[PDB]
């Protein structure tokens, strides 16, 4: 059996119906009884007490999450109901799908994510192709930018250009705090390429900030990672038209389709774990009781959950709840405040769109730099 | 208005004192303006009814702090986690009593914590201060692979760089395991004599076990471990005169509560008089939202410095621990522990004691034993380092010179004596040459005594990144010189800008150039049969060589050599039969080697003269007390004239 949670949005009954359908899809070799539960708000209590009780009512192997609507702090508690009871769970979108470097040790989260060094190198390997070579770096005091500053300067000595930085600033974008120090800051500055890591609010505030102090012209270049940006699907105002963002691949199926992958890579470890040795490992679901040292037959089951492959994509989970070698698909803001598609990436070698970087104006009409010409030849 | 804070407390016997003192602490602060409020719940054995009785309290008031402590359970891991979870979904500040570990500091999984008591990877900091302050700088580092291990060498690790110490090999264990004794059996051979041992307290008992049986515990080894591989089981097979440190303040649970309801209660004030009085949720199901001031309390509540407590001044340091607080050394002295030194802020002043080392001596056992025996690699090659199979009694075969003189030959382990497939088959063979002659005339003049092995790759040496990384990795002889596994290259090794940045050669005893051999018009500026690939001729090298990293430097003959990749020999001896017999068309190396195999081996004539120049050194690690001593002997055989006579008997039979 196999269970599935939803979490704020539009009421999916639905979707949940459509869901809860299909108990026998012709998904995989042999198809567990799915059933649905869905929580009002989230919430500790509201979350331990839905996930104890299914859990501990139902006698479930492997249970399946979905997001919400992307606030923090949420994985944690997914952590540390998965370290608790011992079950195998998997996050498949919104906040939650954000990699939690330190995971506890026992634990078993798997979640669909990329660490910010394979995102850093993914945006290294576009910034060499179009010759930028600027790194002017800004990061907000977040709870994550020390990663990313010692990330940074790893991947920078793991190339062969030079990378000249030109420099590296901190800046209390927060709800409150002084303006006027931070203009000061943003207004002495001189880059054509800039990295960004901040939150969403902090992304908003920073990017008014910049437009305010005349640093968003045609002259500049923006890149972020996946961590801003929020909902991919309303991009707000003062975002800069050409922002450059990396996301992994199913940046643009639906819910449902996301949770059928779900429900997919579950089943295709049992039938891996099936041939080895014929059977499917009992549940263990004594909230109340909390017991069990370590086991090794749950061990070896997590171990054999690790690699799997289906319908022609690679899912390989590193031992941290990450996966690893996606395709990761890099996304930019049309001139009509729209995502889309640039470039792809596959298997370490980048591809682009645009043999050049389209330049646009306040009143668009793409301008073109009169010291760049193209040269025509053969062999 | 009435703010309430919230506690976990473990006895419910500290609860009366901890009402008790933040009812004194409410008379004694505030202006008739601000009251106080206590409510605290008990701790119970479940995690997850324990979150359950955390928001039950959550809902039963409008906390604004908690305070956690432990109980008497030994498992000090997963108990104050359940609370830092349940409190940080609301930014609601938690504060942690007396917990001591080192994955509550990172601030990105647990969002709001704080703690009144140092973890245990700041330890390092004091033994960085004895260690300037004994004078001790050849170190051995052993903690173990849990993630609280590999946070304390993180810290001492950076500042030995920052004072570019490099401390020597660090060795890591897996945590509860039994037969620890490879590790120590590794490091006895090492020079250095202070180990530093960081770990549980089971897995010290053992490796203290393990090092009684193997006598590491001997006199002039000095020893210095952490807190808590001290008490416990650790205690019963403790080797004698350890240095170890306490904290003062361990484990007291009534000072900790104290100066954390003064610096709670000092806070409240700067929190409330800044117009953001919006309160905390009341409800662990009514509101699924954070707190709207949580992180400016926080913020406030961090650079918050407390006048005097029973601890003293207080203060938190950016990452959320406490900061400036001071040890007390400890020793072993007749199974009785006795204080010798009181840690200061920085420094550590000693008072009124002697230390008792483990060998019962007096004064300071300086480190780094010195070594006078020392392994040395060597490869084969054919003027330089003859290797033959040993006789049949075991011993070498005995032979003389022409002129009616010994030829001095030396006993020489080594390789599978198979290239191509074996696992593992090391027998002897037996080394003889003109270099085999110069190490033992270097060993007559310097006193020390070799131990001559053979390298195991079969490579001269060059620099590679291993797939997935981009860290470079040394392979062949340079990689096990650099490793450990060798002290000193004895052999034609050729001096050039690559090498030279890791290793202090000596100066240059045989100047040599390059060449091209072919059997018996290719120039060396550029042939157009080389600059442009034919199908017949191929200009290709022995793979892991130095010309082959010169050709990969270059930009035509970076084309020559990216031909020449799909051939690749693995020795000199392969090279000259593929030659000899047709099979070879060309072959770049150096000038000696094959101006002797041209004089040996006819009907083989070397194409042009040394279009390069460069020169034989012997190898070293940098910073090796040998060098100076070693460039002066050549440069004093050079000046004799004993090279001359020997030459003249090895490298030129009078042909
Ligand atoms: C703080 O000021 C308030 C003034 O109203 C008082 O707090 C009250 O403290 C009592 C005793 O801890 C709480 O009673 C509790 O009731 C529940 C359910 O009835 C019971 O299960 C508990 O064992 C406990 O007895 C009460 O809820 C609480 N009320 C409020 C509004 O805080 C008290 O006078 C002052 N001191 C403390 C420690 O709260
Ligand atoms: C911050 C600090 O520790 N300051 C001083 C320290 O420099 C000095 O060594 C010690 C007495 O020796 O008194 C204290
Ligand atoms: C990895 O994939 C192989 C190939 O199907 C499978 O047999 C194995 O169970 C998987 N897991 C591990 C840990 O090898
Ligand atoms: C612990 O703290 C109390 C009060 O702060 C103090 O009186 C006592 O000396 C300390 N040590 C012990 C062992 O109780
Ligand atoms: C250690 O604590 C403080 C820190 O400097 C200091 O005042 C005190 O005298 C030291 N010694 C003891 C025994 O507390
Ligand atoms: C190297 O030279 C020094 C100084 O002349 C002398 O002690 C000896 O010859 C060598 N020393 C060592 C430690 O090998």
């Amino acid at each position: 059996t196999v269970a599935v949670v939803f979490s704020s949005s539009g009421p999916p009954q639905a979707q949940f119906r459509a869901r809860l359908t299909p108990q026998s899809f012709l998904d995989l070799p042999l198809e567990i009884q799915p059933l649905t539960v869905g929580v009002n708000t989230t919430n500790p209590s509201s979350l331990l007490t839905q996930i104890c009780g299914l859990l501990g009512a139902a006698h479930v192997h492997g249970i399946v999450f979905e997001d919400n609507v992307d606030t923090e702090a949420v994985a944690q508690i997914l952590d540390f109901i998965s370290s608790q009871t011992h079950v195998p769970i998997l996050s498949i979108s919104g906040g939650s799908a954000v990699v939690l470097t330190p995971k506890e040790p026992g634990s078993a989260f798997l979640q669909l994510g990329v660490s910010l060094e394979q995102q850093l190198q993914v945006l290294f390997k576009v910034l060499e192709e179009y010759d930028w070579s600027a790194f002017a770096v800004i990061t907000s005091l977040h709870p994550g930018h020390a990663l990313f500053l010692e990330g940074v300067r790893a991947v920078a000595d793991a190339s062969h250009v030079s990378w000249r930085l030109l420099d590296v600033v901190t800046l209390e974008l927060g709800p409150g705090g002084p303006r006027a120090r931070t203009q000061r800051l943003l207004r002495q500055l001189d880059a054509p390429v800039f990295v960004a890591y901040c939150s969403r609010e902090e992304a908003e505030v920073l990017f008014a900030e910049a437009a305010q102090a005349g640093l968003v012209g045609p002259g500049h270049v923006w890149l972020v990672p996946n961590l801003a940006l929020g909902s991919t699907d309303a991009p707000p105002a003062t975002f800069p038209v050409g922002l450059i963002s990396v996301v992994t691949e199913s940046w643009r199926l639906s819910l449902r389709q996301k949770v059928r992958d779900g429900v997919a890579i579950l089943a295709l470890g049992a039938h891996s774990y099936w041939r080895q040795h014929g059977t499917l490992p009992a549940p263990a679901g004594d909230c109340r009781v909390h017991p069990g040292p370590v086991s090794p037959a749950r061990e070896a089951f997590y171990r054999h959950l690790l690699n799997v492959t289906w319908e022609g994509r690679d899912f390989s989970f590193s031992p941290g709840g990450y996966l690893v070698q996606p395709t990761m698909v890099v996304i930019a803001l049309n001139r009509h405040r729209l995502w889309e598609m640039v470039g792809r990436w596959e298997h370490g070698v980048l591809y682009m769109k645009y043999p050049v970087w389209p330049r646009y104006s306040a009143s668009l009409q793409p301008v073109v730099d009169s010291r760049h010409l193209t040269v025509a030849t053969l062999e | 208005k009435i703010v309430n804070i919230g506690a976990v407390l473990s006895t419910r016997k500290h609860e009366q004192m901890f009402r008790e003192a933040v009812n004194q602490a409410n008379k004694r602060h505030g202006s008739w303006k601000i009251q106080l409020n206590a409510t605290s719940v008990t701790h119970k054995p479940n995690a997850i009814q324990m979150a359950l009785s955390v928001c039950e309290d959550l809902i039963s008031s409008q906390v604004y702090a908690i305070l956690v402590s432990h109980p008497p359970t030994p498992n000090d891991h997963f108990t104050p986690t359940p609370v830092s979870y349940t409190a940080g979904f609301y930014r609601i500040p938690v504060l942690g009593l007396t917990t001591r570990m080192s994955i509550y500091s990172d601030k990105s999984i647990h969002l709001s914590f704080l703690r009144t008591v140092p973890p245990y990877s700041h330890q390092s900091s004091v033994w960085f201060e004895m260690m300037r302050v004994y004078s001790w700088n050849h170190i051995i580092l052993l903690v173990s692979d849990d993630h609280e291990g590999r946070a304390a060498q993180k810290r001492l690790e950076t500042l030995l760089e920052e004072r570019e110490s490099k401390a020597e090999k660090v060795l890591q264990f897996d945590p509860g395991t039994k037969n620890v004794t490879a590790l120590l059996m590794e490091a006895k051979e090492l020079e250095a004599r202070v180990i530093i041992l960081s770990a549980s307290e089971d897995d010290a008992a053992t490796v203290y076990r393990a090092a009684a049986m193997l006598n590491m515990t001997g006199s002039g080894y000095v020893w210095l471990v952490g807190e808590r591989e001290i008490s416990g089981n650790a205690l019963r097979y403790a080797p004698d005169g350890i240095l170890g440190l306490q904290l003062i303040n361990g484990k007291n649970e009534s000072a900790h509560i104290s100066d954390a309801v003064g610096v709670v209660a000092q806070a409240v004030h700067e929190l409330l008089e800044k117009e953001n009085i919006t309160d905390p949720p009341r409800g662990c199901v009514g509101n699924t939202n954070i707190w709207k001031t949580g992180p400016l309390f926080k913020r406030v509540l961090m650079s918050s410095k407390y006048a005097d407590g029973v601890t003293g001044r207080v203060e938190f340091n950016e990452d959320g621990d406490r900061k400036f607080a001071n040890y007390s050394i400890m020793n072993l002295q007749n199974r009785k522990l006795v204080q010798v030194g009181i840690y200061n802020g920085t420094h550590v002043i000693p008072n009124d004691r002697k230390i008792i080392w483990p060998g019962g001596e007096t004064e300071k056992p300086r480190g780094y034993q010195m070594s006078t025996r020392l392994k040395i690699v060597t490869i084969h090659q054919e003027p330089f380092v003859y290797v033959k199979p040993t006789l049949s009694d075991g011993t070498c075969k005995e032979e003389f010179t022409v002129n009616g003189d010994p030829v001095k030959k030396v006993i020489c382990t080594g390789p599978n004596d198979t290239s191509p497939g074996s696992p593992r088959h090391t027998v002897p063979q037996c080394c003889y040459g003109f270099c085999i002659d110069l190490l033992i005339k270097l060993a007559r003049t310097m006193n020390f005594t070799y131990e001559v092995h053979l390298v195991a790759d079969g490579k001269f040496g060059t620099q590679e990144r291993v797939n997935n990384s981009n860290k470079k990795e040394w392979n062949g002889m340079m990689g096990e010189l650099l490793s450990g596994q060798a002290d000193m290259i004895v052999a034609p090794l050729t001096i050039n800008n690559e090498r030279a940045q890791y290793i202090e050669f000596s100066k240059p005893f045989k100047y040599q150039g390059l060449t091209i051999l072919v059997k018996k018009r290719i120039t060396g500026i550029n042939d157009p049969r080389l600059r442009n690939p034919s199908d017949k001729f191929i200009y290709a090298t022995v793979k892991q060589s130095s010309v082959d990293i010169y050709f990969r430097r270059q930009v035509e003959l970076s084309t020559m050599y990216r031909h020449m990749e799909k051939h690749n020999y693995e020795s000199a001896a392969e090279a000259i039969q593929a030659v000899r017999d047709n099979k070879l068309h060309a072959f770049i190396w150096d000038s000696a080697v094959l101006e002797f195999e041209a004089s040996q081996k006819c009907d083989l004539v070397t194409t042009g003269e040394l279009f390069f120049r460069s020169g034989f050194g012997i190898g070293m690690r940098k910073d090796s007390p040998w060098k100076q001593n070693v460039s002066l002997s050549i440069l004093k055989s050079h000046e004799n004239g004993f090279m001359e006579d020997l030459d003249k008997t090895w490298v030129r039979y009078q042909e």
